[PDB]
């Protein structure tokens, strides 16, 4: 696995010593070489695992997720190059510092076969986020943004590591090879009722759930666009990856403790669907819109079927697209504007056809229009949901109803109508906007050609 | 026909014959506890090494 791990590690010296107008280039054409290397641990097994070595090792869940990831970081770089190009070479070098050590982070972090340093790179890339969203963060609320993004992640975040160092004690290993092949029923029990709370709720915090998940909507609005982006696409799923690994342990006191997370998800998503219906910001709209898409996710780890991990991680993996290409496009219309409200700049469709088209196609693969990943995904977790209770239908076609509407109402409110008359510097779209749009699209449309590259371990 | 001893005599650490046997307890002591095993041997090497969480050394 250290052939994707060092040349990640090999990107900072490449940064650092690069000449002042050169370093946009270098890192762009590195991470794509470093993308197409890592996508060859697409090719799985149905047997057990790539175990590589004692401390790293690939599956089929963590594989997709590894090569968003890696994919994620030459977009980060072209969505920067725009609003930091007044900055100093020794800043933009500590930008991209940032996004190579979050990049590593990420990557050690989903191979990991120790729960001990899963929890440690899991926290790690806490830091360099944090660092993105304070300092290159435009308004005077970043600061606050980032205190909740913390403290949230942490008050959920240090039971976890008590009960896993616990567990150690108990069992002997963290390896999730042992564990899963050791693995005991859970007694229903207080003493196991904690362990079960606090095994869970740090990767609850962070999908996040309904209840706790107000963090998100202040570190989105508040953060750069690269910030949002790998927010939106790799860090929220974070909380899925660590539910699906661990819930192997929590059996099957999961039937019982699964109650409440489930009522609040059902009922959440409901909620944050019709909040994006009252929303006078663009970016707070597509962050409400990923609460509800992760709150259907945590729907289907909790209810544990093979169907619902098929349909979870589809749904990771087109959330994460979908959502990167939403906040980029709402990201050039505040480049020009500098407003960031949907109301003010209209009938942009007259005055921005191609940016209209992409628009329209983020807007239909968010509405997950068949045969999208993302409709695959909501499918999947849709009928494994009808199987545990045939009145979830209810909600999860609410659910569709209120997305569709509020996907249409964003499209509507920004392209159509007549445009705003006192608005006069707008510009033709770039050819690094055109691109960076595309260069998020067409991964999604070949992906539906193959989807069992991104249906986990249990297809 | 008694001679006074001289200066430095009477402060001499002498031998006496006697028949009375030596006291062999006179301590009155118990049976001392016995003592730790001690153990020896040859040092290998630690079995897949620290064994502290995932260090593989
Ligand atoms: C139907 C079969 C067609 C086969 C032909 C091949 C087509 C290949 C397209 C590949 C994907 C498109 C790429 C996205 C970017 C758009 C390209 C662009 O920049 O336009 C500039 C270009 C130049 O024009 P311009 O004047 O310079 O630009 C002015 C403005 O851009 C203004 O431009 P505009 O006003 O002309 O609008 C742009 C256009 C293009 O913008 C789009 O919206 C295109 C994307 C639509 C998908 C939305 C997401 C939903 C997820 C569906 C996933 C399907 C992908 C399948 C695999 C893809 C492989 C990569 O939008 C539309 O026309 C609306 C179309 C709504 C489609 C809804 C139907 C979806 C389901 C259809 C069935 C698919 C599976 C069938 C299975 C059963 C039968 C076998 O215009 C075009 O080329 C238009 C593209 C053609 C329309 C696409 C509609 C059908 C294609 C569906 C995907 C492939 C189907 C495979 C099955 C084959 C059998
Ligand atoms: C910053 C890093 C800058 C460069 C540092 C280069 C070495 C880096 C080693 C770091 C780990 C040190 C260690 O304790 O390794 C034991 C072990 C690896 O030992 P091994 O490769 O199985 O050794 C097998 C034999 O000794 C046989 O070993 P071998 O033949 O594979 O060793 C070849 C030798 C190659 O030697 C050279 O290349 C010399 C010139 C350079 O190794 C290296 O120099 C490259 C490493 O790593 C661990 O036990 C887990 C470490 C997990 C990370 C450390 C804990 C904190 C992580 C979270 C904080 C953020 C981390 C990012
Ligand atoms: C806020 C935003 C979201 C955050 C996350 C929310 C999710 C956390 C919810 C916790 C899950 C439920 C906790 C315990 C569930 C076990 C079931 C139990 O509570 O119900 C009855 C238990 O009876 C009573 O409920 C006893 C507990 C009463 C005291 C709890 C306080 C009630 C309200 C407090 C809610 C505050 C939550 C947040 C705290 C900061 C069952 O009867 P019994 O057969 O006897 O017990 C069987 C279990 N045994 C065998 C282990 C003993
Ligand atoms: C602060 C004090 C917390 C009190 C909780 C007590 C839980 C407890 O002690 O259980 C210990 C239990 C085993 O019981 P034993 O004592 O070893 O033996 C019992 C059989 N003879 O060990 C564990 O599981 C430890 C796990 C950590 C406990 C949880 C502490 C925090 C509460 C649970 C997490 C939920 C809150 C998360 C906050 C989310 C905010 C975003």
């Amino acid at each position: 696995m250290l052939k994707i791990i060092i040349p990640t590690t090999m990107l900072l010296p490449m940064t650092w010593m690069s000449k002042h107008n050169m370093i946009w280039i270098n890192a762009t054409v590195h991470s794509l070489l470093i993308s197409l290397i890592s996508l060859s641990l697409l090719n799985q097994l149905g047997e057990n695992s790539l175990n590589f070595s004692l401390t790293f090792f690939s599956d089929s869940l963590s594989a997709p997720l590894l090569v968003l990831t890696t994919w994620l970081l030459p977009l980060m770089l072209m969505a920067s190059q725009s609003h930091l190009s007044k900055e100093t070479t020794t800043r933009k070098k500590l930008y991209i510092t940032m996004l190579i050590l979050l990049q590593l982070f990420l990557i050690m972090t989903f191979t990991a076969t120790e729960l001990i340093l899963f929890y440690i790179l899991f926290e790690a890339t806490l830091v360099p986020t944090l660092i993105i969203i304070t300092r290159w963060g435009n308004q005077t609320e970043r600061l606050n943004a980032g205190l909740y993004f913390l403290f949230y992640t942490l008050a959920g975040s240090l039971p976890l590591l008590v009960a896993l160092v616990y567990i150690q004690n108990t069992t002997g290993s963290l390896n999730f090879l042992i564990i899963h092949y050791w693995s005991h029923p859970l007694s229903n029990s207080w003493s196991n009722i904690f362990m079960w709370l606090a095994c869970i709720m740090a990767f609850m915090v962070k999908m996040p759930l309904y209840g706790l998940h107000l963090w998100l909507p202040k570190a989105h609005v508040e953060a750069p666009i690269a910030g949002s982006m790998v927010l939106a696409a790799v860090l929220l799923k974070l909380g899925g990856y660590g539910m699906m690994r661990i819930t192997t342990i929590l059996n099957p006191l999961t039937n019982y403790m699964a109650y409440p997370f489930l009522m609040l998800s059902m009922w959440g998503m409901i909620m944050t669907s019709s909040i994006c219906l009252r929303q006078t910001d663009l970016k707070s709209l597509i962050a409400y819109s990923s609460v509800s898409h992760m709150a259907l996710v945590i729907v289907a780890i909790m209810i544990q079927t093979p169907w619902s991990f098929m349909g979870a991680t589809a749904l990771m993996i087109a959330h994460g697209l979908t959502s990167s290409m939403l906040f980029c496009l709402a990201n050039t219309n505040y480049e020009r504007v500098h407003s960031r409200t949907m109301i003010l700049a209209r009938g942009l469709q007259t005055l921005l056809p191609l940016m209209a088209t992409w628009w329209l196609v983020a807007s239909l693969t968010n509405l997950a229009l068949p045969p999208s990943i993302n409709l695959i995904g909501e499918l999947f977790i849709i009928t494994a949901s009808f199987s545990w209770s045939n009145i979830t239908i209810i909600l999860m076609g609410m659910n569709m109803m209120i997305t569709a509407l509020y996907s249409l109402y964003m499209l509507i409110t920004t392209q159509r109508g007549k445009y705003t008359h006192h608005i006069n510097n707008i510009k033709p779209s770039f050819t690094r906007e055109n691109a960076l749009m595309a260069l998020h699209i067409l991964p999604l449309l070949l992906l539906t050609l193959n989807p069992k590259m991104i249906l986990g371990p249990l297809y | 026909g008694w001679v006074r001893p001289d200066l430095g005599e009477l402060s001499k650490v002498t031998k006496v014959k006697t028949d009375r046997p030596l006291p062999e307890n006179p301590y009155h002591s118990r049976a001392r506890p016995e003592p730790n095993p001690e153990a020896e041997g040859d040092l290998k090497p630690a079995k897949h090494g620290s064994r502290l969480f995932f260090w593989t050394m």
